[PDB]
Formats: structure tokens, C-alpha cells, sequence
């Protein structure tokens, strides 16, 4: 249920954080049937340092949270 | 010898063996042993939780959780 | 979930988690990974005769 | 399984879960996320063709 | 009163919410505007249907007769023919769940009404042609697809109507292969005669091809019904499954293995033995075998269904097994996904073969980026009438910018260039709508990349006219009037 | 659209047959295929769905 | 192909580096299903350059992250 | 199929997995004896599959010819 | 099998400690089948009572069962 | 099983707090659940300050403990 929205909500820039601390914010491109997910564009921040660009980045099941946008209805995926 | 036999005479003579905690030192069983599941679940019956020891009763403890029982 | 690929009735230490470590002559394997020790020496030696190792906590065991 | 056809030739820095990094062109990768990358330079040291297991990647990003 | 509406005077219940349209409204990566063409009855009305009946759950097909959503005219329901092109806005799902706008553009398949589809094809970016598996190619599919080349849009395929090859033909299976075969290769023989470009080559293994029958709620593509036996089993991996069911392949049991040469002698094709028989199989357990052995084979394929169910005629009892067994339509919607572009990424080729400025001018590529900020280029094409008759509603694409209600706005005809400014005439907009075939949906702001109808525009408009900002104007150009068919 | 609807006299025929009244399709440029046997091979106890079921009974061609 | 280039890496010695940190080279002999292979000549550092000596060691696959 | 009930007055009234009743008012038959009765009927029906032979032939067209 | 233990721990207080430290002793509501546990009426430390909570499947290290 | 639809009722007619096992402390509304704990929640203040999140999804391995 959970890991359909998160394949339904796979076009808007959406904030991923690790487990180690990592965030990257940025557009998912594919995300597939585990946490294992690609993004772009991505602004990630270092572990308490400055941000950086990254054109692709793939994430196992490292990331802790994801921040899914605001484009979600009640029965969107319900 | 397997380790299921020696769980099995372990559970059998029910003797006070000591048994550390998944790399974790700090807590240490050392009691009676009551019974073992298959996936190597265990409940004890008033053993010794030592850091300091407390024996209460019925403990249940985790397969994976065992880290080094003798 | 399957033994190891080691097979045994000789003495060898065994490093496991978190920097615990054990010495002494193995008994057998388990689909867990958990061993049994017989003289098992600790190298950090107290010995309980008969000593079960989960292989969650098993990290690297040395001849 | 999936990631590997995107990046079968590129060259891509990966981090590993002892906080690594390293930089290399990848060649195949495995069902359970096992990749294979040559000329896998440690940042100091070269390594050239290396094998990370599934658990080892923490993260991964694409260099070339 | 003047009854020339066929109007619903509600909403239904469409089973997701407006307010998750209009978060899917804003994001033009997973919107498709696709032309639905083809020749005179081949089954495109009753594919929107289908989907519409998907989509809506209180709407239902009568038993007896076909329900038309479309055909909104009542000319149209006395002729039994497609008229006027008509527009629906849809959200539907794919294979894997992933919700997509879809802008589909209903057609009329008479080709004296061609002209209509090439409106259509002004507007959309994508091209789904609709062939009957009987009847095969004919004059006005040859037509649309040489039409379709020189507009140089995406072209897929889907073979409408194979129930006819099994209930009304009574093939053997291998034949049916053969005449399927058939038809894509004299349709890939017919846009490689037309097309320069041999990049896009037509076949089921890519993707291309759909076969589907939509009078009994039939659709499926090869990955589709990979997937039903995912589903049902769920070990094999559907992709190669897809990529190893058409074209020759055969299947060997005692090695499990698809080989390129047939093990033994009246072995049948991977396309036979796992698709077309088990189709075939069903069809005959239905209308043979409707009491004997129809719960024993439901039973074999997972479907449960009621008492009165059963007690239904066989035409909407087939279709509801069918129903049960394939689900929703995900196959059409995966072609038009992986095979028809979006128009952020389409929109190029579009402002080159339309716009008289070009792609090289700066508003080229301000249009080019499918921006909904900055300049407000629409193209409006189409022109529908209202139920009394009275006034009309423009209706088109915007390429660039937002459209608001009550908004200022200036409309540019077909005589329009930088010297001659007669043509430029303002209006406001009185009202937004997303058009579903039967009603309307009342919005106010409306991204780049997507349909919409305009009221109150339709004073200084003739046939097709370009859509701009009042002030903050530029040198913008015209698009090209429409080159038709005939 | 017309009904091309071919009426079966004798019952020894399959109900799924090429009739004579049918012009012959006679098929006469490469297809995507993948490599012979480089993977991909189908798993235990997969089938196609109906393989039991037969193909024809005699009550089909009367329905 | 990562299965294959570790099949056809034995016979010869690699180093490889633990999940906590450490490094070690050694020359495999056998190969486990979750990667717990048992080397000889094993020059563990023991995470700090302190070079030791082991053989016939079996370390699992969850200690040993990637190779180096 | 329809041999044993073939010739009365009310044919399978007494049945109840084939009318609904002595009032007679709806009945569900099998595909069988409904091709037996097709094959019956063969003189006093059609031999036309669909309405093109009632091309300016049918009422609409007599309507409008009126 | 822990299954039955987890079927006989129904509407019965019972403690568990958690692998950072927090002790919650209360009545058991409802067990997983993979040790993830609701309670009801619980009182936590690592804290309060706050009543009925849930946790998940291994985050216990050891659950002392009252 | 009925345990966990009465968390989800009373996670959408309240706020639920769900403490994960790396010390965050987040209340909202928590919308969906799934067979690996992964919760799915809508408009969520995780507190580690509350930091106010629109939809957070979370998988099932970082959980730790929950209550309404
Ligand atoms: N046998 C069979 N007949 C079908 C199927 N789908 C549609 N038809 C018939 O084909 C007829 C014509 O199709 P329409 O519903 O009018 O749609 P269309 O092809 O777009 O026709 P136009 O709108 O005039 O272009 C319908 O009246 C149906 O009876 C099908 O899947 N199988
Ligand atoms: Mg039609």
C-alpha cells in the first residue's frame, strides 16, 4: 500500500533521508518494488556540511524517511 | 554435535548458564532456563539479569539476541 | 540460511560482534550459523565447558 | 535489479557502508545489488575491479 | 426546449477526487494527448466506453444495446456514426499503478469527417490507430496513417475486434496468429513506404501493438497479460516473458526454455499455445459450455461469480468474465506511457512543424520549455456549441502559461503576421472547463500541455486562431492553418 | 459492419476450422527477437491456463 | 556477472574491507551463499596498521563490506 | 433434449429449475435444447444476420418515405 | 513457537525493554505474529503512561513477561 | 490485524506519536500501514524542535514504538 504510493507519487521532486544522515531532494525518476530508488537533480545535503548537485543518484533500503509532496488525495491510492 | 541437541540438553538439564547479550556486555543472563522456541526464542523462569542482578520471573528473550551461551 | 563452508574438531578462535572472542575446538554448524564450542577460551579465559554462539553475533572465526 | 542498465558504462562514484568513497566505471550488477566495478579508486589509493555486496552500498551516485 | 444535449446534470463519482485531477493537472510529465483514429467502425467508440465504464463506476453499458458516451449529437445517435470529434479528460493506472492524465480524442472513422481527425492531430501528440482484426487494413487507415507521418506525431496500433476471428470467423488459432501477423506487417510496410525515418518500426514485442476487443472488455498488450500470470504466478519475471511470447518463439516443457526452431512437429508459436488458446478456451467455455463445465474453468482462473450472475444472456456474460479475468485496461495505457511522449518532451517537433515563427525565434523556445509561467501561447482549433445553440466555446491546447477566468486576452487570426494587426482582437474569459464527453468540469487556472475550453472567445475567431497575452505582448507569431487530408 | 458468419453443415468437422468459403490469408522483414536460450528459462509448475480444458466440445459450434 | 568474477577470482589473494572498518588480505579457498568464504593468509590490521597474521580464517559475509 | 415435454400445454410448469412457477412467468433454459429448438424453428425464421438487408427497408426510412 | 505464548499474553499485563533503554510494563492488547506487540494502559520509562501503544516487531531486547 | 485497523481509525479521527529507533518523535495523522510496518502519514511533526512535514512515508526496520 505504502510502496504503491510511493510509486505513484515517482514524478514530483520529492526529499529522501538516509539512515546515515543523508538528505537528497530532488525529482524521482524510478523507484521499483523495494526502497531502492533513482533520483535527479538532487541538492543533497552532506552530513552537516554544504549541499551539492548531483545529476544521478541511486539509493538498498538505506533511507530512513521520505518526504512524499503534497499532491496526495484521500482516495488517490486508498 | 549440533547446536540444537545442546540447546535441547541445555533446555533439558536447565542449569544456570550465562548467555551475553548481541554485542552488548552490559546485560548478561545467567539463570534457569524454562523453555526455547524453534527460531531460538527463550523464556526464562527467575534467572539472573546481571549488569547487578534482578530475578523476577518470566523473561522472554530473542533468537538473535543471544549472542554467546555457555 | 545454510552451514558454513568450513566442513571442525579443532582448536580455533572465533572473534565474534562488538569485539567478544572465544578459543577453543568446534563441535558444529548450524543453518544459522551458530557453533558449539567445547573448552571455549575467551581471548579479550573463563569456560563453561559447552559453549552455543549464535551466528547473528558471529563475525569472524580464525584457525 | 534495476539500476544497472542506466549505468552499464558510466562511470559512477559509490559509497560503501564504512563511509568510503570510491570512484569507478561499473560492468554488471547482481539480483541482490552485488556491482562489479572496475578501476574503483579509493579516495587516496587505486583498486581497480571491485565486487560491493547489496548491504555494503549505502549510497550511490552517477561521475561519468 | 432545445434537446441537442445528451447532458449529464451531475458529476458521477469517477472514483478519484477533482482536487487529485488538478494536482495531476500542473505536472506535464505524465500527461499524454492522444488522437484515437481509424477507419468507419473499428471500435474506438466503444474503447472510450470501456475506459469510461473503468473509470466511472456508476456508469453501465445496457444489456441490449451499446451505450455511446462520445456521441453526444443526436444526429449521431439516429445515424449511428461519428460526426464530431469529442474530447475526454481521464486519469487511469498502468500495469504498475502509476496514475497519468490522459487527453483522448475521440475521432469520427467516416472519411468525409477526416478532416475532423486532422483538427485532432493538430492538438495531440500521440496517435493510437484502431484496426479491426476482420476486416483488416482499409482505405481511411492507410489515410490516417500517411496523415499521421507527414504530422509527424507518435503512431501506435491496436487491433480492435478479435472476438470476430473466433466467434464469427471460427479460425483455427494458427490462423489467427497469421492474419494478426499479417496486419502489422502491412502496416509496417505501409509507414515504411510513407516514412522516411525507419526508427519507429511497429510490432508487439516493443510495445506497439495492442489487441483488444471492446465489446467484451478485452485489452491487453504482451507485458499485460505477462503480468496476469505474474499474478498468478508470481516466480517468472513478466518482461522477458513479454519480450519471449511473440514472433516465432517456441516453447520446449521438458528443457522449460524458448528456443528459435520448433521442437517438435504441430507445436504451436509461445504467441498460440500461452495467449490465443487460452482466449479461445475461454470464449468456447462461455458460449458452449455456458452450465456443463463454466464453473470448473472459473474456478480454474481464480473468477467467482454470483448466482445471478450466471442467469445472465452470454454477450454481457462474456463480457463480464472477461471483466473479472483481464481488469482494468492497462495495456493501451502502458503503450501511450512508454511509446507516446509527454508534452514537455514532444513539444519540440510540434512548435517546428507548426508555428510560422519557428523554433529558432525566442518565443520558439519559450513554448519549447512547456511552461506554465511566462508567455500565454494557446492554439485553439475546435469550436463546440452549447445545447440551445446559441453561443460557442473554442477548444484547444495552451503550449505556454496559464489560462484564468475573467482574465483579459487577446486573440490573433489566421491573417495576423507583425505588420497586419486587424486580426488581433481582445476579449475576457468567462468560464474554464475540463471536457469529459458528457459534462463539464469548472476550473479556473489551467496549465501549459493541456485541453481546455474556452467561453466567451468565440466572437473574433474563424475556424482555428492563436491565443496571447494582451499586455506584455511580443512579436508572436501564428500557427499554420490546418492542411487537411482532402 | 457486416456479419461474416459462416454457417457449419456437418458436425464432424472441428468447431474451430478454416472453411473453404474463407479466402486463404498466404503470408508471405526480421522481428525483435531475443538471444536463443541466453537466459530466461520458465519455472516448475507454470502453464498456460486452460491447458487441461479442451479446445472445442460439441456443444460450440451449436452455441 | 559479479557472481562470475568472484568465482573466477579464486586461487589468488585479494584484500577486501570490513563493514566496521578494517582491512584484510588473504587467498580464498571456498565460497559460502551469503559470501562467508574461508581464506588463508590472512593480513589483518585489525583496523588500526597493526599487521597480524591468521590462516584458514572463516569470516562472514557480514563483516567484510566490499573489496579493496 | 425436448422430447419428453415437446407437445404439452404447459410445457415444463411442473419443473422448477425451468419456469419459476405455476404462474409461468419467467423461464431460463439450457444451450442444448435451445439448438434444438433453433434447429426446430428453421422454417418460420430468418435466414439474415444482421439489419443490412434492411438498408432503405426498414422503419425509419418508411417514416421518412411517408 | 512463541505462538502460543503470544495467544496466552491476551488482556495480561506484561513488561518489555527496549534496545535503548525503555522499560513499559502494561496490559497486553494484541501480539504479531513476527514480535510486534500492542499494549493497552502502559506505563513507559527510558517517560509515563499514556495508554494504549504499539511497538514494533524487534525493537525489544528482552521482554520480562509479568 | 483488527489491532492495527483500530491504530489506523484512531490515527485518522486523532494524532498519533510514533517514536522510530532513531530518536524522533513524530505526531500526525498517520494515514496507511503495510505488512513491513512502513507507515504512511499526512501532515506530521517529527520532533528529534518539531519539524512539520506534509506527507512522510517511513519504512518498517527504523520504527520502534507508536501509540494514539
Ligand atoms: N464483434 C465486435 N464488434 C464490435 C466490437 N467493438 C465494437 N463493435 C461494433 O462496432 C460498431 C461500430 O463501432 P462504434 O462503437 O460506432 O465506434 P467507431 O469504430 O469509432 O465508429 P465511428 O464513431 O463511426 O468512427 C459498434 O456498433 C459495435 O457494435 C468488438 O469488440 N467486437
Ligand atoms: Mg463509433
Amino acid at each position: 500500500k505504502l510502496v504503491r504510493f510511493l510509486m505513484k507519487l515517482s514524478h514530483e521532486t520529492v526529499t529522501i533521508e538516509l539512515k546515515n544522515g543523508t538528505q537528497v531532494h530532488g525529482t524521482i525518476t524510478g523507484v521499483d518494488v523495494s526502497m531502492n530508488t533513482h533520483l535527479k537533480a538532487v541538492k543533497m545535503t552532506l552530513k552537516n556540511r554544504e549541499p551539492v548537485q548531483l545529476e544521478t543518484l541511486s539509493i538498498g533500503n538505506n533511507i530512513r524517511y521520505f518526504i512524499l509532496p503534497d499532491s496526495l488525495p484521500l482516495d488517490t491510492l486508498l | 554435535v549440533q547446536p540444537i541437541n545442546l540447546i535441547f540438553r541445555y533446555l533439558q538439564n536447565r542449569s544456570r548458564i550465562q548467555v551475553w547479550l548481541y554485542e552488548q556486555v552490559n546485560m548478561r543472563i545467567e539463570g534457569c532456563i524454562i523453555g526455547f522456541d524453534e527460531y531460538m526464542n527463550l523464556v526464562l523462569d527467575d534467572a539472573e539479569e546481571i549488569h547487578s542482578r534482578k530475578q523476577l520471573g518470566r523473561i522472554m528473550l530473542k533468537g538473535d539476541n543471544i549472542t554467546l551461551l555457555q | 540460511a545454510h552451514p558454513p563452508e568450513l566442513k571442525m574438531d579443532k582448536k580455533l578462535s572465533l572473534k565474534l560482534n562488538g569485539g567478544r572472542h572465544v578459543q577453543g575446538i568446534l563441535r558444529g554448524f548450524d543453518p544459522f550459523m551458530n557453533l558449539v564450542i567445547d573448552e571455549c577460551v575467551e581471548m579479550a579465559q573463563n569456560n563453561i565447558g559447552m559453549v552455543v554462539i549464535r551466528g547473528n553475533s558471529i563475525i569472524m572465526l580464525e584457525a | 535489479s534495476s539500476k544497472m542498465l542506466q549505468h552499464i558504462d558510466y562511470r559512477m562514484r559509490c559509497i560503501l557502508q564504512d563511509g568510503r568513497i570510491f570512484i569507478g566505471t561499473f560492468k554488471a550488477f547482481d539480483k541482490h545489488m552485488n556491482l562489479i566495478l572496475c578501476d574503483c579508486d579509493e579516495f587516496k589509493r587505486v583498486l581497480g575491479l571491485v565486487l560491493l555486496r547489496g548491504e555494503n552500498l549505502v549510497s550511490m551516485t552517477v561521475e561519468g | 426546449t432545445k434537446k441537442f444535449t445528451l447532458m449529464e446534470q451531475t458529476l458521477p463519482v469517477t472514483v478519484y477526487e477533482m482536487d487529485f485531477l488538478a494536482d495531476l493537472m500542473d505536472n506535464s510529465e505524465l500527461i499524454r494527448n492522444v488522437t484515437l483514429c481509424g477507419h468507419l467502425h473499428h471500435g474506438k467508440t466503444c474503447f472510450v466506453d470501456c475506459l469510461i465504464e473503468q473509470t466511472h463506476p456508476e456508469i453501465r453499458k445496457r444489456y441490449d444495446q451499446d451505450l455511446c458516451y462520445t456521441d453526444i449529437l443526436f444526429t449521431e445517435q439516429e445515424r449511428g456514426v461519428g460526426i464530431k470529434s469529442t474530447p475526454v479528460t481521464v486519469v487511469l493506472p498502468d500495469t504498475k499503478g502509476k496514475s497519468y492524465l490522459f487527453n483522448i480524442m475521440d475521432t469520427p472513422g467516416h472519411v468525409n469527417f477526416s478532416d475532423e481527425v486532422t483538427a485532432g492531430l493538430r492538438i495531440s501528440d500521440g496517435v493510437v490507430l484502431f484496426i479491426d482484426a476482420a476486416e483488416g487494413v482499409m482505405l481511411n487507415t492507410e489515410r490516417l496513417i500517411k496523415h499521421a507521418v507527414q504530422e509527424r506525431l507518435a503512431v501506435t496500433v491496436c487491433i480492435n475486434k478479435i472476438d470476430r476471428l473466433i466467434l464469427e470467423l471460427k479460425l483455427p488459432p494458427t490462423d489467427a496468429y497469421y492474419k494478426l501477423r499479417h496486419i502489422v506487417d502491412e502496416v509496417n510496410g505501409l509507414i515504411s513506404m510513407y516514412s522516411t525515418d525507419e526508427n519507429l518500426i511497429l510490432s508487439p514485442l516493443l510495445g506497439n501493438v495492442c489487441f483488444s476487443s471492446s465489446q467484451y472488455s478485452i485489452c491487453f498488450t504482451l507485458g499485460s497479460f505477462a503480468k496476469i500470470y505474474a499474478d498468478t504466478f508470481g516466480d517468472i519475471n513478466y518482461q522477458e516473458f513479454a519480450k519471449r511470447l511473440w514472433g516465432d518463439i517456441y516453447f520446449n516443457p521438458k528443457t522449460r526454455k524458448f528456443t528459435k526452431k520448433a521442437p517438435t512437429s504441430s507445436s504451436q508459436r509461445s504467441f498460440v499455445e500461452f495467449i490465443l488458446e487460452p482466449l479461445y478456451k475461454i470464449l468456447a467455455q462461455v458460449v458452449g459450455d455456458v452450465d456443463t463445465s463454466l464453473p470448473r474453468t472459473l474456478d480454474e482462473l481464480g473468477i467467482h461469480l454470483t448466482k445471478e450472475e450466471l442467469k445472465l444472456n452470454i454477450r454481457p456474460l462474456l463480457r463480464l468474465v472477461c471483466k473479472k479475468f483481464f481488469g482494468e485496461f492497462t495495456g493501451f495505457v502502458d503503450m501511450c506511457v512508454q511509446h507516446i511522449p509527454s508534452p514537455k518532451v514532444g513539444a519540440k517537433p510540434k512548435i517546428e512543424h507548426t508555428y510560422t515563427g519557428g523554433v529558432d525565434s525566442d518565443l520558439g523556445e519559450a513554448m519549447s520549455d512547456c511552461d506554465p509561467d511566462g508567455p500565454l501561447m494557446c492554439h485553439t482549433t475546435k469550436m463546440y456549441s452549447t445545447d440551445d445553440g446559441v453561443q460557442f466555446h473554442a477548444f484547444g491546447r495552451v503550449l505556454s502559461g496559464t489560462i484564468h477566468a475573467g482574465q483579459p486576452v487577446k486573440v490573433l487570426g489566421e491573417n495576423y503576421t507583425l505588420e497586419d494587426e486587424e486580426d488581433s482582437q481582445i476579449c475576457t474569459v468567462g468560464r474554464l472547463w475540463i471536457s469529459v464527453a458528457r459534462y463539464h468540469i469548472e476550473v479556473n487556472r489551467v496549465p501549459a500541455g493541456n485541453w481546455v475550453l474556452i467561453e466567451g472567445v468565440d466572437q473574433p475567431i474563424v475556424k482555428t486562431a492563436t491565443i496571447t497575452e494582451p499586455r506584455g505582448n511580443e512579436e508572436a507569431q501564428i500557427f499554420r492553418p490546418l492542411k487537411f487530408n482532402t | 459492419p457486416n456479419v461474416v458468419f459462416i454457417k457449419t453443415e456437418d458436425p464432424d468437422l472441428p468447431a474451430f476450422y478454416f472453411d473453404p468459403l474463407i479466402n486463404p490469408i498466404s503470408h508471405r522483414s526480421q522481428e525483435p527477437l531475443p538471444d536463443d536460450d541466453e537466459e530466461f528459462e520458465l519455472p516448475e509448475f507454470v502453464e498456460p491456463f486452460l491447458k487441461d480444458t479442451p479446445l472445442y466440445t460439441d456443444n460450440t459450434a451449436n452455441g | 556477472v559479479p557472481i562470475k568474477v568472484l568465482h573466477e577470482a579464486e586461487g589468488h589473494i585479494v584484500t577486501c574491507e570490513t563493514n566496521t572498518g578494517e582491512v584484510y588480505r588473504g587467498k580464498l579457498i571456498e565460497a559460502e551463499d551469503n559470501m562467508n568464504c574461508q581464506m588463508s593468509n590472512i593480513t589483518v590490521t585489525y583496523r588500526d596498521g597493526r599487521v597480524a597474521q591468521l590462516e584458514q580464517v572463516y569470516i562472514r559475509g557480514s563483516k567484510i563490506r566490499f573489496l579493496i | 433434449p425436448v422430447l419428453d415435454w415437446f407437445y404439452d400445454h404447459q410445457p415444463l410448469r411442473d419443473s422448477r429449475k425451468y419456469v419459476n412457477g405455476s404462474t409461468y412467468q419467467r423461464w431460463q433454459f439450457t444451450l442444448p435444447m435451445m439448438s434444438t429448438l433453433y434447429r426446430l424453428a428453421n422454417q418460420l425464421l430468418t435466414d439474415l444476420v444482421d439489419d443490412n438487408y434492411f438498408y432503405l427497408f426498414d422503419l425509419k426510412a418508411f417514416f421518412t418515405s411517408k | 513457537n512463541p505462538k502460543p505464548f503470544l495467544n496466552g499474553l491476551t488482556g495480561k499485563p506484561v513488561m518489555v525493554k527496549l534496545k535503548w533503554g525503555m522499560e513499559y510494563k502494561g496490559y497486553l492488547v494484541s501480539v504479531d505474529g513476527y514480535m510486534n506487540m500492542q499494549l493497552a494502559n502502559t506505563e513507559e520509562y527510558i517517560s509515563g503512561h499514556l495508554g494504549e501503544v504499539l511497538i514494533r516487531c524487534n525493537n525489544v531486547l528482552y521482554i520480562r513477561g509479568v | 490485524g483488527p489491532l492495527s485497523v483500530l491504530t489506523q481509525s484512531v490515527k485518522n479521527n486523532t494524532q498519533v506519536l510514533i517514536n522510530c529507533r532513531n530518536n524522533k518523535k513524530l505526531l500526525g495523522r498517520v494515514k496507511a500501514f503495510d505488512r513491513h510496518c512502513n507507515m504512511v502519514l499526512e501532515n506530521v511533526k517529527e520532533m528529534w524542535k518539531d519539524r512539520y512535514i506534509s506527507k512522510m512515508f517511513l519504512r518498517g526496520d527504523s520504527v520502534i514504538v507508536v501509540l494514539r
